[PDB]
């Protein structure tokens, strides 16, 4: 697809300003509970690598490693779905700006196609 | 512990590929397969010869 | 489990099957009709492809 | 507890080694027989009579009675294929020969 | 019984003999059935009569579900996943009750064998045609199409029997 | 004795816990695809008076 | 209501309470073979009952009682043939029966598992009475089977010696190789006729081919220990008399001309098969009379008989006479 | 389905919070309640499918197996209790995680709604055996059986990926439900040749195809009793489960396309089953048999027909059950005995009487004893055979000979006979082993009682 | 089981493999660590891809 000459492109915006024509995504995304998890998981590993009580060594530790990740997640969750937005925008144009290259299937009936048969035995 | 290692463990070591070992290995794995391959196909061809001239009289035959 | 097992309700829809195939083989007794069809879907709605040769 | 110098290893080719494997199966140097060095990997397995374990002594002391086996004595390639249950090849009071052409 | 429909499951009128004793010997047989009676039937029917009389106590219905038409195979564009869909479970549905079909006349068959006795050969014509006719459908319906089997496989047996079918009697009027 | 035999046996509501929350899950999934409900030409019916969906 | 099918089925499950009390506390005392012994004694007399109605009127029946499955378009379900054969051979089977298990009570006093080798004795009663009573050819292969099995552990009762496991192999071993003609059967009866219901196999087999019917007589060589398959019935006399004397004897070993007397509508229309049966019949006769002509184990010399009077009912059967072969057995 | 994964996944806390003499208790407990939940997969339609979500969908085809792998971690538990003993609590910690995270991603991937997801869980077993295989295994050669069982594997479903992802190029989709709706017949024709093959080899080498299965011997006898069980019960079915899965778009070219392997199968099922009349250890011939077991299995899904396909799944389910007991019994003798030789241990019956009637029980249900759920499916699928065709009764028949000659030969030479004299050590069966072979036995015979479930979508 | 099993099938897959991929190793890895060698290398490489790839 290669969008990065798209026209009208900031060259080091993260998220453009008619990114925020779009739903913002849940708190309860799923994809920003794995990423808790996923700081959640850091923590632990932190808590063992220093050879401390895994679980309940530092509870800041692992408050700011989880918010942190969720924090990133966010965002980077909003920019994904710009961009996928961004995407579906564009095919969609082409196609009704070039009516000769996708024409209308003319739609036909099981009844009046003939497909082979090939019997297993 | 010899005999078992020896039957089991000890063979490929020991192994030499040699005019005898490589013409009992060629015929006892593969003339099986190509001897069932052509037998099981020549069947196969005569039933679907007979099923496209008709004459099989598969009355009954149901359940396959 | 074995007793949950044993007694779970008919989704598979035997005796309805059976139910529905007695119905159609008692029409079809008392009408004349010849039992089952050897076509499945009516030639009516199928439009074959003219040959021609 | 087996050593590594205890177990089978390659056909042996020099007296030698020949006298080492016949020490390591328990057996003399002169009833000591590897298989013939073809290409199948028998190695340095002793080659033993292929007598069946039904024509051994019965009243003989054995270690293992159904098996008619001695601890520490070298076991037969295919003793499973001779076990009592199986094939025998016991002396037989008619010759071979003689009861196939008799039976065919 | 009127657990089950009498012209689904045809009988014979069942003409039975009338015992005619020809000596004044006493035939243990009744005798037998007598005391069977006396010490079996009776305690039976008792208990069944109990429990049916418990089961008039309570009593509550269950009914058989009815299926409408969908249109089928025949009537749905290539990829039109919805029609494909109804039709696809309508077409099983009534594979399913086909299946039932030939299982009824296979066990009306099976009946007439067993009842007909030594005369089964003559006297269970009916019952082997209908299963003849009865089979040949099923298997120009449903044979072959494998364990992938699908209505719009079966669609296309039926569309090449029908050329078939149509060259051939072409080749014959224009014999 | 409560609070003392907790501490060595709260392990015992995780699994069941799973239960309940996976059993939720798949609730929420449902309401997603409604978008057929009464919509099938099998299965279209008529509301009844106090009916305000078909299925839940 | 008609007590013939309610006696006919009452014999065959009395005959496995037992089985069910070999949990029970009876199992440990030394009580339990009298209460066998009882329990089939008691049972022939039920079955008397029907054998009477039979010879009064003709009484035949068939119960279907259990569905089991049903695959599309075949349905098996659990179904019992109270015919002539059955309502014949149930009486006999139970008197001999009785009479072993008291010739048992007494022959294998000193034996320490006495109440195994009872339950035994009825394991194997119960899967001959499925055997013979059975309508499909699922449920006659269930108790093909389950004799084979009752068998192999009745052989090889003294399993300490190696000669008595060997034996029990070489039955198993036998019974396979015509367990293959018995599959082969089922597979072609299945795929030509859609049935194991031994009816519609009757009324779509008009002139029955000849392969079922050579796998239904491979079946019947390898059950009755016909020439190809016979030294295993020899090999046999491993197990202890009762065993020899129920099993290897009369009861067991008539079952491959009872599978052949069970198909004989089908036998009657096939002139080779008839033919290869009365062969195979008259050489196993004479060879296992010469055999035991110079025999010196009494044992022995009564095995051999028992081939040969297989050898004569097999060549009933391939003269086109059933019936007479069933009153042979 | 996440009412059946959560309760899995919440498994692994439970495992780490517990204290160190109650993980094997908590373990099984649990473990036997999300099997009794997964129960109520076997209520199917004779319709589509039960889909729950876009993610996730079950089958007739997929609840026997669901039901199989939550049933199998409870007995492995029960299995690995007892040589786990003098482990730390750490790792024993690590060992049920593994036991875990298999059954997580068998449970994901049978009920998986794409192909795609499918090949990544499918992948994803992998790590948890391999880890098991050669961190808790005995001998020396488990690295080498490591090595063997990860290789084979990739060389066979690195291609499936390549063609997954062009099919999805192509057709626009790899969920299962528009595959089948939209199926297209494929032409004869090179491309199409190959295609087939990266298809068909990834679920053949894991079956495994004879001639493919090398690896097998390797791993079985290498890993530990739990591994053994599950990769003799659940592992070898997903290639089966594959195979039945994928054929929907190989049609019309497995007509001609599934020869090599038939005859593979066909003979290589006489091949193996010899095998086992000659084999020194218990471990190598219970893996040789279930060898012979996929062959037949094979052959049932080439065939493509469907008494085939009913017999394939009734075979499935009835192997998995019998190899996990099979390998339940060799192990409670290598305890005792520590040697893993057939002919050392010998009159056992004599020693261990209730041992000797699961011993007997167990080959039973191998021999194919009717109405064995294992004799249902051999004899559908020998059925459907001799329609493909009549010659196949042949090989079929002498299999079956065979089979119940090496079964009984395993029977004889452990049970009968004398009892060896200088082996003392023989103490008596404990409750838990007992119960291990009660739990494996009366489920088979449990189900043949009710035969439909097993038989797949197309009963 | 001798010939077939643990001869000739673990002779054609996974031994040639293996004695294939070591043989390429020793091949690739065996270098002295010579500049002298690696960049008149470098200098036929250049050649080829001047001359080849246009
Ligand atoms: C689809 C997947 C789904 C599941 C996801 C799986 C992954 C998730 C977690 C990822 C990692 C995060 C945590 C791991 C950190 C490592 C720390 C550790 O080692 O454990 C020690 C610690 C216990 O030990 P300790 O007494 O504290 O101190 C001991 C020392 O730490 C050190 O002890 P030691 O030194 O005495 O012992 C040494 C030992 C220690 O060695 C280790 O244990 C290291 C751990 C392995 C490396 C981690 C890899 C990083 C992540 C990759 C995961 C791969 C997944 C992909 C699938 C492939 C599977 C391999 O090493 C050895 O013995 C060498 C032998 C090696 C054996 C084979 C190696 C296999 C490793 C593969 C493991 C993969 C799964 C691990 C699961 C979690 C393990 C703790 O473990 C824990 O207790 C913490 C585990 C998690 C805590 C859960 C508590 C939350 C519960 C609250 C309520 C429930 C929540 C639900 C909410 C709703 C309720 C209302
Ligand atoms: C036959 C009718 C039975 C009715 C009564 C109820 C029977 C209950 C059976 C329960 C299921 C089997 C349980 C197996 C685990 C045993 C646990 C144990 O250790 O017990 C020790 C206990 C105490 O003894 P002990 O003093 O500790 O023993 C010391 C030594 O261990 C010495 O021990 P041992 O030497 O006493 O060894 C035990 C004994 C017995 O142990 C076993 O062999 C058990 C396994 C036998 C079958 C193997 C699989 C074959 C495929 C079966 C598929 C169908 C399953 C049906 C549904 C089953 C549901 C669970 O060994 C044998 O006698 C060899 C059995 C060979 C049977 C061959 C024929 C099989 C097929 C028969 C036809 C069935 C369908 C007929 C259809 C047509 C007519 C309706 O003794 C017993 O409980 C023995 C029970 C008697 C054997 C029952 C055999 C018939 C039942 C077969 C399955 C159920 C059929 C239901 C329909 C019947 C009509
Ligand atoms: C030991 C000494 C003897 C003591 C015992 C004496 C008593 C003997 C009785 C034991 C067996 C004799 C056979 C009697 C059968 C009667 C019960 C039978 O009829 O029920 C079957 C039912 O059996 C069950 O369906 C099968 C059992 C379920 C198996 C699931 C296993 C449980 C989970 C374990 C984990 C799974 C591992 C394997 C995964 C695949 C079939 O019933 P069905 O005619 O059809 O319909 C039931 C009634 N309806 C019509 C209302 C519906
Ligand atoms: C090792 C343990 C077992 C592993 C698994 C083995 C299973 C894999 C076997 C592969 C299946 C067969 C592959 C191709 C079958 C197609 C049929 C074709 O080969 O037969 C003839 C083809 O003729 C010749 O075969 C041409 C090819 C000859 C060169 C191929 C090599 C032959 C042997 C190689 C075996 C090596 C296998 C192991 C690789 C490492 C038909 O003639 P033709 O009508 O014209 O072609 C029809 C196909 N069209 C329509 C696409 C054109
Ligand atoms: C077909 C069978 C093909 C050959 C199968 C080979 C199987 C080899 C593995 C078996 C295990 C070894 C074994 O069983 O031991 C041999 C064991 C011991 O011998 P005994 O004399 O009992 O010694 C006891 C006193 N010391 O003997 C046996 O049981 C082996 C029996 C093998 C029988 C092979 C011959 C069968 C030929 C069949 C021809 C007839 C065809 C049918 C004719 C009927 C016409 C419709
Ligand atoms: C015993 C003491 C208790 C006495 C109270 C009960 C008295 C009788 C009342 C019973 C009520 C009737 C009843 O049992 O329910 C019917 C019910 C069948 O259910 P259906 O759905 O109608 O048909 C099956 C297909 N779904 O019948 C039964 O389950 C009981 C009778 C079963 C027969 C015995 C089975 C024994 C054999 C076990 C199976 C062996 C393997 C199968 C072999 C197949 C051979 C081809
Ligand atoms: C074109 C390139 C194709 C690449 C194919 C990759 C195959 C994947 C395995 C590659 C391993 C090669 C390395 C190797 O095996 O070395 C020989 C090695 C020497 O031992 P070392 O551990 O290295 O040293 C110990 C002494 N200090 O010998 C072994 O251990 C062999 C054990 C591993 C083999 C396991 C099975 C691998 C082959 C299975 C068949 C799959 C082949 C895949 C390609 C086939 C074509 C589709
Ligand atoms: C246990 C070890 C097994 C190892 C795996 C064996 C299976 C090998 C299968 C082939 C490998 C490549 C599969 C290709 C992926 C499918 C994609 C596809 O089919 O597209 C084809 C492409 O097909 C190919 O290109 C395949 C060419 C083969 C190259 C790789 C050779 C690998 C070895 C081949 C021989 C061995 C195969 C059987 C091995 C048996 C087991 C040992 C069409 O391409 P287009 O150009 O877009 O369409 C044509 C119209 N323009």
């Amino acid at each position: 697809t290669m969008m990065s000459g798209r026209p009208g492109r900031v060259p080091l915006q993260f998220l453009p300003n008619e990114a925020r024509s779009l739903p913002p995504p849940k708190l309860t995304d799923p994809r920003l509970v794995y990423m808790g998890f996923l700081g959640y998981c850091s923590g632990l590993i932190d808590n063992a690598i220093r050879r401390r009580p895994v679980v309940s060594a530092g509870l800041h530790r692992q408050l700011l490693y989880v918010t942190s990740f969720v924090f990133f997640g966010y965002y980077l969750l909003k920019r994904q779905d710009y961009m996928y937005a961004l995407r579906d925008h564009d095919m969609f144009a082409y196609v009704k700006s070039h009516p000769e290259d996708f024409p209308e299937k003319d739609k036909k009936t099981y009844g009046e196609i003939l497909e082979e048969f090939h019997p297993v035995r | 512990i010899r005999w078992t290692y020896a039957r089991s463990a000890n063979i490929y070591p020991n192994f030499r590929p040699t005019p005898k070992t490589s013409l009992l290995g060629a015929l006892f794995g593969i003339g099986p397969l190509f001897f069932w391959y052509y037998v099981f196909k020549t069947d196969r061809d005569k039933k679907e010869k007979l099923i496209q001239e008709g004459k099989l009289d598969q009355t009954f035959n149901i359940s396959y | 489990g074995s007793t949950f097992v044993a007694y779970l309700p008919d989704y598979r829809m035997q005796e309805w099957a059976r139910r529905e195939a007695e119905r159609l083989v008692k029409y079809r007794e008392a009408n004349g009709l010849p039992l089952m069809e050897s076509n499945c879907f009516d030639p009516n709605k199928i439009q074959l492809p003219e040959d021609e040769d | 507890h087996v050593t590594k110098d205890m177990f089978p290893g390659p056909y042996p080719k020099t007296p030698e080694e020949r006298a080492a494997a016949a020490k390591k199966y328990n057996m003399r140097v002169e009833d000591y027989e590897p298989y013939p060095d073809d290409g199948m990997g028998y190695g340095d397995y002793p080659k033993l009579p292929d007598r069946s374990q039904q024509e051994r002594d019965p009243w003989y002391d054995w270690d293992h009675p159904d098996l008619r086996l001695n601890w520490g004595e070298p076991i037969h390639w295919d003793l499973d294929m001779y076990i009592r249950n199986r094939v025998d090849t016991s002396p037989t009071p008619v010759s071979w020969n003689t009861m196939c052409k008799h039976l065919f | 019984p009127d657990s089950w429909d009498k012209d689904v499951y045809p009988e014979p009128p069942r003409r039975t003999p009338a015992p005619a004793p020809q000596t004044s010997l006493p035939n243990p047989v009744t005798y037998l059935t007598k005391i069977f009676d006396l010490l079996v039937d009776r305690p039976v029917t008792l208990a069944r009569e109990f429990i049916e009389q418990q089961h008039a106590k309570n009593r509550y219905y269950y009914y058989h579900r009815e299926f409408r038409r969908v249109p089928d195979i025949t009537e749905c564009e290539e990829k039109d996943i919805l029609c494909m869909f109804e039709a696809e479970m309508q077409w099983r549905r009534d594979y399913k009750v086909d299946q039932e079909i030939v299982n009824i006349i296979q066990e009306r068959l099976k009946a007439c064998q067993q009842r007909e006795g030594e005369s089964y050969r003559q006297n269970c014509a009916k019952e082997l045609e209908q299963f003849t006719q009865v089979s040949k459908a099923f298997q120009d319906r449903y044979s072959d199409l494998g364990a992938h089997y699908s209505a719009r496989k079966c669609l296309a047996k039926q569309k090449q029997r029908m050329l078939a079918e149509r060259k051939a009697a072409k080749e014959a009027a224009a014999a | 004795n409560v609070l003392q035999i907790v501490r060595d046996h709260w392990v015992h509501i995780l699994v069941p816990v799973g239960f309940v929350f996976g059993c939720y899950l798949d609730r929420r999934s449902d309401e997603k695809l409604t978008a057929f409900r009464n919509k099938s030409l099998l299965f279209k019916r008529e509301l009844r008076p106090n009916e305000e969906v078909t299925w839940k | 209501m008609n007590p013939f099918a309610s006696l006919t089925l009452t014999t065959l499950t009395i005959l496995t309470i037992p089985i069910m009390m070999s949990n029970s506390n009876i199992y440990k005392t030394n009580l339990y073979p009298n209460y066998v012994k009882t329990t089939v004694s008691y049972a022939f007399t039920l079955s008397l009952v029907p054998l009477l109605m039979f010879m009064h009127t003709g009484q035949e029946m068939i119960i279907s009682n259990w569905h089991w499955m049903t695959l599309q378009t075949v349905e098996l379900s659990l179904s019992f043939k109270m015919d002539y054969f059955s309502v014949m051979f149930i009486p006999v089977a139970l008197f001999v029966t009785w009479s072993i298990m008291e010739f048992s009570m007494w022959y294998m006093h000193s034996d320490p598992f006495i109440n195994r080798f009872f339950k035994y004795l009825l394991l194997f009663l119960i899967t001959m009475m499925i055997l013979v009573t059975a309508n499909n050819l699922f449920q006659l292969f269930i108790g093909w089977e389950g004799v084979g099995i009752m068998s192999f552990l009745l052989i090889g009762w003294w399993h300490g010696r190696t000669d008595a496991n060997t034996a029990a192999l070489q039955a198993i071993l036998y019974n396979r190789i015509g367990d293959i003609g018995f599959v082969l059967s089922m597979a072609w009866f299945l795929t030509h006729s859609n049935a194991w219901d031994l009816q519609q196999i009757f009324m779509l087999n008009n002139e029955c081919p000849n392969m079922p019917l050579i796998g239904l007589l491979l079946a019947a060589a390898g059950k009755s220990a016909q020439f190809g398959l016979h030294p295993w019935l020899p090999s046999a006399m491993e197990g202890p008399t009762p065993v020899s004397a129920l099993l290897h004897s009369s009861t067991m070993v008539v079952a491959g001309v009872f599978l052949l007397i069970r198909f004989y509508p089908l036998m009657e229309t096939n002139k080779l098969v008839q033919t290869m049966t009365l062969c195979l019949g008259a050489i196993t006769t004479l060879f296992t009379a010469l055999c035991a002509i110079t025999q010196n184990d009494i044992k022995k010399i009564v095995a051999f008989s028992t081939s040969s009077q297989l050898g004569l009912m097999m060549v009933t059967i391939g003269i086109n006479q059933p019936h007479l072969a069933f009153l042979h057995i | 389905m996440l009412k059946i994964i959560i309760p899995t996944t919440m498994l692994l806390p439970m495992t780490w919070m517990s204290k160190h003499n109650m993980i094997w208790i908590n373990a099984t407990v649990h473990s036997l309640l999300i099997s009794l939940i997964s129960l109520s997969l076997l209520n199917q339609l004779g319709e589509n499918s039960l889909n729950f979500s876009l993610t996730f969908f079950s089958d007739s085809l997929s609840a026997p197996l669901l039901v199989l792998t939550t049933w199998l971690l409870p007995l492995m538990l029960m299995a690995s209790q007892s040589h786990l003993s003098k482990e730390t609590t750490t790792r024993k910690k690590l060992y049920i995680t593994m036991l875990i995270l298999l059954q997580l991603f068998l449970i994901m991937t049978f009920t998986a709604t794409e192909l795609i997801l499918f090949y990544i869980l499918f992948e994803a077993t992998l790590v948890p055996t391999l880890i098991i295989i050669t961190r808790w295994g005995n001998q020396t050669e488990r690295l080498n059986a490591g090595l063997y069982f990860l290789f084979y594997t990739l060389a066979g479903s690195l291609p499936l990926l390549v063609a997954l992802v062009y099919i999805q190029n192509t057709t626009g989709s790899l969920n299962f439900l528009i595959i089948h709706y939209w199926s297209h017949p494929l032409s004869n024709s090179w491309s199409n040749i190959f295609m087939w093959l990266a298809c068909i080899m990834a679920f053949m080498v894991k079956m495994p195809l004879y001639g493919l299965h090398l690896w097998l011997p390797k791993a079985h006898v290498e890993a530990p009793i739990a591994g053994s069980m599950v990769l003799a019960a659940v592992l070898l079915k997903l290639g089966g489960y594959g195979m039945m899965r994928i054929t929907t778009i190989l049609n019309p070219l497995t007509n001609y396309m599934a020869y090599p392997f038939l005859m593979l199968s066909m003979w290589g099922m006489i091949m193996t089953s010899s095998i086992c009349l000659r084999q020194t250890d218990l471990k190598s011939l219970i893996a040789y048999s279930s060898v012979s077991h996929m062959a037949l299995v094979i052959v049932a899904i080439m065939i493509q027909t469907p008494w085939s396909f009913m017999g394939a799944t009734a075979l499935m389910i009835a192997h998995g059950l019998t190899s996990s007991m099979l390998f339940c019994l060799a192990n409670t003798n290598y305890e005792r005995v520590h040697s893993r030789t057939m002919i050392l241990a010998r009159g056992l019956q004599t020693l261990l009487p209730l041992m000797a009637t699961w011993w007997l029980v167990a080959s039973l249900t191998n021999l194919a004893l009717p109405p064995s759920i294992n004799l249902i499916g051999e004899l559908f699928i020998i059925t459907a055979s001799f329609s493909w065709s009549n010659i196949t009764i042949i090989l079929m028949g002498m299999n079956m000979m065979i089979t119940a000659l090496y079964s009984l030969y395993m029977l004889i030479t452990t049970q009968r006979g004398k009892y060896t004299h200088h082996i003392n050590n023989i103490k008596p069966s404990f409750t838990r082993e007992n119960a291990l072979m009660a739990l494996h036995i009366l489920p088979l015979l449990l189900l043949t009682l009710n035969p439909k479930m097993i038989l797949g979508p197309l009963y | 089981s001798s010939l077939l099993d643990l001869i000739w099938l673990e002779t054609i897959l996974p031994k040639t493999t293996s004695f294939i991929q070591m043989k390429m190793s020793i091949m690739v890895s065996n270098q002295k660590g010579l500049i002298k060698l690696y960049f008149l290398s470098f200098l036929i490489t250049i050649m080829i891809s001047m001359t080849l790839f246009n």
